[PDB]
């Protein structure tokens, strides 16, 4: 059961302008695969 | 020893001037060196053209002084001696010229001026915006030379300020019915006007926005130099902050200027060795100067800190730097001197700023009009559309716990395919994002115009019609 | 009705003139009176072009002026801009200042050229990256003007593009003469293909400075538009072979045939005229008198250009003049300094090569580099895969190696047609997987001799017979 | 995966309304879409199940425009609908309907 | 790969032997003035960045 999800992230301070280069690349590594690959390095369970 | 400068002028008093001031310059400089000779201009086209190329060429003339208009107000622009003089690569330095049609160097390839042209009307928009700390710009330009250089200049200084032109809109000359575009304009949240056009073309606008409400309060108009004069004056209404250059009308102290800046010039010629002699014979030589970049180069890093003017520095395009800019305000119909601009420092005049509303206060280019158009796609488990009753309104429901289930109106096609006739008729649409938006409004004022979608996809990269394009479904 | 063509020293005017007159005798007879006066003089002065055109209306009321000039002066086009906006006459060229158009201004002005349109070759130097499997670009620009525009049709074609190019960061050079900046400026390259839009003059010091700094390697690739390029006579030894330029050359289509095409491009002109109207407008009797104000009632053929076909090819020309299917012949500068034709791109805007990479030798006599590897492979369905490639204006996919497969016409000649085709296999991820540890390219060269090889009298075959020899 | 472009491109239909008919009339064996749309259709109609486990997992976002100035007045309402209970209480409602 | 540099006073083939440089940090084995005269090289060369 989850509630208030509110899924944390890379923070980053007031007005950088790199927030534009880092959120692309976070999402295409989701998209990609890149958290599905590295989920069974460290998110390992008994289930 | 002897070297030759012509020029086209009219009046002899001018004539007279320019063989004072090119004597003071041989006095100021040892052996004279200097003739003068000049020309009158001719109200015709070619033959005029064709007398200059005689009296010019065949008189070994190294640089060409001519004023742009030869009356108050003409189309007689100095194209042809300039093309004229081309033919062996002649310097050509403008006294009057200011349209870009001189601008751009691919065309022209030894024809400078004496006086900024009108681009340096988009830079200062950049001083004035520093300023007035806005953001949003609006731009009517017609659709000429001059007007594509401008927004090209205007678009390369504005890309790397982070900020983004919201709307363009193109005047094509002769046209009178022009009101679509000033309803494009009143519709958008903006409320800042940038108008660079022709006499013709401002009276036209001017006329139009006289009965619209484009004039009344919340509303700037920075207009160019074209725009204040002739009919533009008795047409326009106050507030108007224009633009002048001062000490730009003088042709004695143009002429004086140009001079001054040439005289260094035919000293440093000689410094160089590899100097041919002038050509005297028209026909019979079609040779090329060894030194015709060698004499622009001398000019572009030559520095001047003497004139009537001030200091003269010339960039690559060939004309003045960090000229001098006034503002004209334009109040009961009575021009008023408010701003002065270096190039870098503001010294603004005591006297206050009198904007075309009725409030002295600094307009705001920000009006929410909170009309947010929102098109939600049809999913049947987010949002359920229904068709409406015959009465006017939609049934109102109940859950399970008994509450009402809130619904707004959405508008959107009916039928939904292809090939059919797609009449927008209002329909019943509800669901999960329906409570969203409540709750948005609540939060702040908002207003929802529900849409639909026009085909029935979300929409995705097309590439069809052509070899190659990109446009969003 | 009559046209007077002007072309510089040349064959006698006898056999000019019947080269002309044979345009209407061939086909396209027209009851209107054909009329031409051939001249041909040394001197290029601009009062004398101004007397000899005023003549020429004068005498016979010439209705259309072509100037074919082998002067290289480039005031040529401009000298005609008074002609064209106050006589109301056609202006059309062969050479010289039509042989490079470059001025745009009022459209009061009849200017109409055959050579080459300034944004219109950007569309096939990206067109021959595109062919050739290149999608890494470096773009280099200078001060020079008529660039800024170049970089702004770059960047929207690039933007709106659906191929996926590698748009490395540009590099804008302020000048030249600098020796301390350049280099700072230049030492970001990591790309394979550099632009260079410069002068001549500035382009050979460029690359002589290159030669210096290394990067005149034979792994680089330079594209050269036709202002550096021009005539085809001199080649400055600063100039490194494989060099791949494309300009607008007259090595099959000749003068006489250009004379001949425009005069055509008039005639058919004349003939739509003629038909909303009934009457041929004349010019100003006299160059001396102006007793009324110089407009334009009679609707001349400003906008009648869009709408002209003569010998079944559409010759026709845009709002500024620009012709709408050039020629844009390719030009590849070889190892004996000299210019050879590659590719041509006058059918359906569309160019072909003839597919000649390696022109990379003797640049510095050294450095001996051989990292193009050829790759054989093997047509192996289950493992290696081959197909055709669906028309999208692309060549690879997402990441498939470009399979060069050589293909037979038919059971009696034997030419091997030299057609790309998409290819996926697991060899291929193999290949790709290994470029990246061994930081070399690999071109791919299917075979279609024999499937795998054997012993036919000690005579080997297929891929292992191949990789033998 | 380009072996299912084999198929895709010439199957495929434009509205999910039709696809959810089409699948019912044994027209189409399988169908790929969201996992909230189709446990909802599971939920709400009784002829369909799902199966398998989650894939590309990304979550829905509210379109905007990179001028709009109304980034962080929406952003802090989102926050507020997520963590007081708002978004739950539309789940409760919209949701676990059996 | 290491770099081995021949000689000083070339101008013409120093540069193609640093051109190959693409890592952080490089080493210099030479005298006072031959160190003064590859640095001040570098200076226009780009070298000396931060
Ligand atoms: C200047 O040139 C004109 C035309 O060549 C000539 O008539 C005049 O005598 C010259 N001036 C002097 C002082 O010689
Ligand atoms: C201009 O055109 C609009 C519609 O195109 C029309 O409503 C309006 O009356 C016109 N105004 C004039 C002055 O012709
Ligand atoms: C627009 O101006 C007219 C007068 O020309 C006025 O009657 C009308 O109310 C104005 N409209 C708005 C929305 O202010
Ligand atoms: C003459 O030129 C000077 C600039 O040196 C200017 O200040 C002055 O106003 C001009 N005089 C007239 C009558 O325009
Ligand atoms: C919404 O409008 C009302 C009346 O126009 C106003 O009192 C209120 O302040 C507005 N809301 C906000 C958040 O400004
Ligand atoms: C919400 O109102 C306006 C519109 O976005 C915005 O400028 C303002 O800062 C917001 N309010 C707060 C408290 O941030």
């Amino acid at each position: 059961y989850i509630f208030a999800t509110t899924g944390y992230g890379i923070a980053l301070q007031k007005g950088s302008p790199w927030k534009r280069q880092i959120d692309l690349a976070l999402l295409q590594f989701v998209g990609d695969g890149e958290m599905e690959e590295l989920e069974t390095c460290w998110l390992t369970g008994i289930c | 020893k002897i070297v030759n400068i012509g020029a086209v002028l009219s009046t002899r008093k001018h004539e007279q001037m320019f063989r004072e001031a090119v004597n003071q310059a041989n006095k100021r400089h040892w052996k004279i060196q200097l003739n003068a000779t000049s020309v009158t201009h001719k109200p015709n086209a070619i033959q005029m053209a064709l007398s200059v190329c005689e009296d010019l060429i065949s008189s070994q003339v190294y640089a060409i002084l001519v004023s742009h208009p030869p009356t108050p107000n003409d189309h007689f622009t100095p194209t042809p001696v300039s093309y004229t003089a081309g033919f062996y690569r002649i310097p050509v330095l403008g006294l009057t010229t200011r349209m870009s049609i001189y601008s751009d160097k691919s065309i022209h390839l030894s024809f400078l001026r004496t006086v900024p042209p009108y681009s340096h009307q988009s830079s200062v928009w950049f001083e004035m915006m520093r300023v007035y700390s806005w953001n949003h710009i609006i731009l009517l330009v017609s659709d000429d030379h001059e007007g594509r250089a401008a927004q090209k200049r205007l678009e390369t200084l504005l890309e790397e300020r982070e900020s983004k032109a919201e709307k363009v809109l193109q005047f094509d000359p002769g046209t009178k019915n022009v009101t679509a575009l000033l309803m494009e304009a009143k519709e958008l949240e903006a409320r800042v006007i940038i108008l660079s056009a022709s006499e013709d073309d401002a009276a036209t606008v001017y006329r139009a926005a006289a009965m619209l409400n484009m004039t009344g309060s919340g509303y700037v108009w920075l207009v160019g130099e074209r725009e204040i004069s002739g009919n533009a004056l008795r047409y326009a209404p106050d507030g108007i902050l224009g633009l002048q250059l001062i000490n730009g009308k003088n042709e004695s102290a143009h002429i004086s200027d140009a001079v001054g800046v040439v005289a260094q010039a035919v000293h440093e010629l000689l410094e160089k060795e590899n100097i041919t002699d002038p050509p005297r014979g028209c026909v019979g030589n079609t040779n090329i100067w060894k030194t015709g970049p060698l004499f622009k180069r001398v000019l572009m890093s030559s520095k001047y800190a003497d004139g009537v003017t001030g200091r003269v520095e010339f960039n690559e395009d060939g004309d003045r730097k960090f000229a001098n800019y006034s503002i004209m305000n334009l109040q009961n119909r009575k021009l008023v001197q408010v701003g002065i601009y270096n190039g870098t420092h503001v010294i603004p005049n005591d006297r206050k700023i009198i904007w075309p509303g009725g409030e002295t206060e600094k307009p705001r280019g920000y009006q929410m009009s909170t009309r947010l158009k929102i098109v939600t796609i049809h999913q049947e488990p987010f949002v359920y559309v229904k068709p409406t009753l015959s009465d006017g309104t939609c049934k109102e429901e109940f859950t399970v716990n008994g509450d009402p289930v809130k619904k707004v109106i959405c508008t959107g096609p009916n039928d939904t395919s292809p090939g059919s006739p797609r009449h927008t008729v209002p329909q019943c649409c509800y669901g999960f994002c329906i409570d969203l938006l409540i709750k948005l409004a609540r939060t702040m004022n908002f207003t929802y115009e529900v849409h639909l979608v026009a085909d029935g996809k979300f929409g995705t990269q097309e590439r069809v019609n052509n070899s190659n394009k990109k446009e969003w479904n | 009705l009559n046209i007077a063509v002007m072309l510089g020293h040349s064959h006698d005017v006898t056999e000019r003139e019947l080269r002309t007159l044979w345009g209407p005798e061939q086909a396209a007879g027209l009851p209107l009176d054909v009329n031409v006066v051939a001249l041909l003089m040394n001197r290029t002065d601009p009062k004398s072009l101004i007397t000899h055109v005023c003549d020429l209306m004068s005498g016979a009321r010439i209705h259309g002026l072509v100037f074919g000039d082998d002067t290289d002066q480039e005031a040529v086009a401009q000298m005609l801009d008074f002609i064209s906006s106050h006589t109301f006459v056609p202006i059309l060229g062969i050479h010289g200042g039509a042989s490079m158009i470059m001025a745009d201004k009022d459209p009061t002005s009849t200017f109409f050229q055959f050579g080459a349109s300034i944004q219109q070759q950007a569309t096939v130097m990206l067109k021959i990256m595109q062919d050739y499997d290149w999608h890494v670009f470096s773009l280099v620009t200078t001060i020079f003007p008529g660039y800024r525009e170049f970089i702004s049709f770059v960047k929207t074609t690039v933007d709106n593009s659906f191929v996926g190019w590698d748009m490395q960061n540009v590099i804008t050079l302020d000048t030249s003469f600098e020796d301390a900046k350049t280099q700072v400026q230049l030492k970001k390259i990591h790309s394979s293909v550099i632009l260079l839009y410069c002068s001549k003059d500035e382009a050979v010091l460029i690359l002589s400075e290159a030669r210096s700094l290394g990067l005149t390697g034979y792994d680089f690739f330079w594209i050269v538009p036709s202002l550096v390029s021009g005539n085809t006579e001199l080649i400055p030894k600063e100039f490194p072979s494989g060099l791949i330029s494309v300009s607008y050359d007259d090595w099959d289509y000749s003068l006489e045939a250009r004379v001949r095409d425009g005069i055509g491009i008039l005639t058919t002109a004349a003939s739509s005229m003629l038909e909303k109207f009934s009457y041929i407008p004349e010019a100003k009797a006299s160059c001396y008198g102006q007793m009324e104000r110089p407009e334009v009632p009679m609707h001349t053929l400003h906008p009648f250009m869009v709408n002209v076909t003569w010998d079944g090819k559409d010759l026709s020309f845009t709002e500024e003049g620009y012709q709408v299917h050039p020629r844009l012949v390719v030009i590849v500068l070889n190892k004996d300094r000299e210019w050879e034709k590659v590719g041509k791109w006058e059918n359906h805007t569309l160019s072909l090569r003839h597919a000649v990479w390696p022109r990379y030798k003797s640049f510095s006599d050294c450095e001996p580099d051989d990292n193009h590897l050829s790759i054989v492979t093997l047509e192996e369905a289950p493992f290696v895969i081959v197909e055709d490639i669906d028309p999208l204006t692309e060549t690879c996919v997402r990441n498939t190696v470009p399979c060069r497969k050589f293909v037979k016409i038919n059971n009696s000649t034997n030419e091997g047609m030299n057609v790309k085709k998409c290819c996926k296999g697991f060899c291929i991820d193999i290949l790709k997987k290994l470029s990246r540890t061994v930081k070399f390219t690999y071109d791919l060269y299917l075979v279609t001799n024999g499937k795998h090889g054997k012993k036919v009298n000690n005579v080997w075959n297929g891929m292992i017979g191949e990789v033998v020899y | 995966l380009s072996t299912m472009y084999r198929h895709m491109e010439k199957h495929n239909y434009e509205s999910a309304a039709e696809a959810i008919q089409a699948v019912r009339d044994n027209k189409l064996h399988a169908f790929i879409w969201d996992s909230a749309v189709l446990e909802f259709e599971a939920s709400q109609k009784c002829d369909l199940v799902t199966t398998g486990e989650l894939f590309f997992r990304s979550g829905f976002g509210i379109g905007m425009r990179k001028d709009s100035p109304w980034k962080q007045n929406v952003s802090l309402s989102i926050l507020k609908s997520h963590e007081n209970g708002f978004m739950e209480d539309l789940d409760k409602t919209w949701v676990r309907y059996q």
